[PDB]
């Protein structure tokens, strides 16, 4: 199977240069392009430029030319690229591609977006708070949340009963207030099973390496 | 060679 | 350069409808010598990256089924759904590579379904963030159709219009519904100056807004 894998979200300070990786399998490297897409949070896609490992040679979106380099390195199967003189402007979601050169000109595969953020702001952990319902009674089933407050950069991840509780599970999208983010997760289950059974929700933010549980408890 | 697009 | 437009920007149907979108280009896709368009349909699902649907106008890509189909030819495209499911929920663009490389602006696919009214659900702060000085109050809206809410915040009767953070998912696959949440947030010593905290949602299923309580003292 073919394969780009792309590294993790970068948290970079204005005015630095990023270099990113994607690292092909799974096929002839030196027989297909790459492609390069740019993606800013909830936008469209955006062609950066493309470049064939097997000769080194590029072309370019007129956009992103001086902002965009792009190489390969035929013996580690891997292309890269710079972004020089990063501002807010860049910050989004690149993605790599494989481009079926000499038949389809078509991005049949696709690497999972390396997320830049650019920003001088410091890395901060969560906080991470049970919503329980209030000792007060609020029928047959019962929502449950957990509050992530006050983190940067982007990604948090949230799961409850390490992944066991799958159903009735939404998280809803961070939101930037003050250069940190606020996201929550609600979780439903039968009124019956909580609190006799134990609901946990896991909070991952790779970034500061936090990984908390918090479980919730009724009140009172 | 490395040509733009499929209408080269 | 080469021009990509795409509409309707969205378009909302039922499971089991056959959606249409257009795809124009503002030059010719088609080179006669090799006799293809070069333009292609990629999907994009929340979350993931776009996977390639359709090339050359209307050739289906590796495990894609027939339900999608590509139709067109120069400068005039279009991609057909037929039996819409409720995981057909994307964006999808089309892109010319005809010459350098260009997508569109994107179709938005939304799915249409009975209305529902949201289940809402409010939560006093934690111990832990008050004894922090921090006193966040959630409010959720859950699985509601359609997306259209208002989420109104009262203290002690009076409508309380900041400190307000909302955020809305996307549509759900699953049961095709939208939720919602909003955070109060004060600090303790405001916290504790009020006693009724209450969210209240009007959406287009009743005339009536619901309304979530809970006080302070209790
Ligand atoms: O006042 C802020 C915006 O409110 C509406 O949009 C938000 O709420 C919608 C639900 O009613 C969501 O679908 C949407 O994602 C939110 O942005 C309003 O439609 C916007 O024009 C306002 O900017």
């Amino acid at each position: 199977q073919v394969q780009l894998q792309q590294s993790g979200p970068e948290l970079v300070k204005p005015g630095t240069s990023v270099k990113m990786p994607c690292k092909a399998s799974g096929y002839i490297f030196t027989d297909y392009v790459i492609s390069w897409v740019k993606q800013r949070t909830g936008q469209g896609l955006e062609w950066i430029g493309e470049i064939f490992p097997r000769s080194g040679s590029t072309y370019y979106n007129e956009k992103f030319k001086g902002k965009a380099t792009l190489t390969a390195d035929k013996s580690s199967n891997t292309a890269y690229m710079q972004l020089s003189s990063v501002t807010s402007e860049d910050s989004a979601v690149y993605f790599c591609a494989r481009d079926y050169y000499g038949t389809s000109f078509a991005m049949d595969y696709w690497g999972q977006g390396t997320s830049v953020t650019v920003s001088s702001a410091k890395t901060t952990p969560p906080s991470v708070y049970p919503l329980a319902p209030g000792s007060a009674a609020q029928n047959s089933m019962v929502t449950l949340g957990c509050l992530v407050k006050g983190y940067f950069p982007e990604p948090v991840t949230v799961t409850w009963n390490s992944g066991s509780l799958s159903s009735g599970v939404h998280t809803f999208p961070a939101v930037l207030q003050s250069d940190l983010y606020t996201l929550s997760s609600s979780v439903t289950v039968p009124s019956s099973t909580w609190p006799s059974e134990t609901v946990t929700c896991n909070v991952a933010h790779p970034a500061s390496s936090t990984k908390v549980d918090k479980k919730i408890v009724p009140r009172d | 060679k490395h040509v733009p697009g499929g209408g080269s | 350069d080469i021009v990509m437009s795409q509409s309707p920007s969205s378009l909302a149907v039922s499971a089991g409808e056959k959606v249409t979108m257009s795809c124009k280009s503002s030059q010719s896709l088609l080179n006669s010598r090799t006799r293809k368009n070069y333009l292609a349909w990629y999907q994009q699902k929340p979350g993931q990256s776009p996977k390639l649907l359709i090339y050359w106008a209307s050739t289906r890509e590796s495990g894609v089924p027939d339900r999608f189909t590509g139709s067109g030819s120069g400068t005039d495209f279009t991609l057909t759904i037929s039996s819409v499911q409720a995981e057909d929920l994307a964006v999808y663009y089309c892109k010319q590579s005809f010459y350098l490389r260009t997508f569109g602006g994107g179709t938005k696919l939304d799915i249409k379904r009975a209305d529902a009214a949201p289940t809402v659900s409010i939560f006093p702060p934690s111990s832990e963030q008050l004894t922090s000085g921090g006193a966040s109050v959630v409010c959720f809206l859950n699985n509601f159709y359609p997306k259209d809410i208002n989420v109104r915040w009262k203290i002690d009767g009076s409508e309380r219009q900041n400190g307000v953070l909302n955020s809305w998912t996307d549509q759900d696959s699953k049961d095709s519904t939208y939720s919602m949440s909003s955070t109060l947030t004060l600090t303790k010593d405001e916290y504790e100056r009020h006693n009724s905290y209450t969210c209240e949602a009007t959406h287009k299923t009743s005339t009536s807004p619901i309304v979530k309580s809970f006080n302070r003292n209790e």
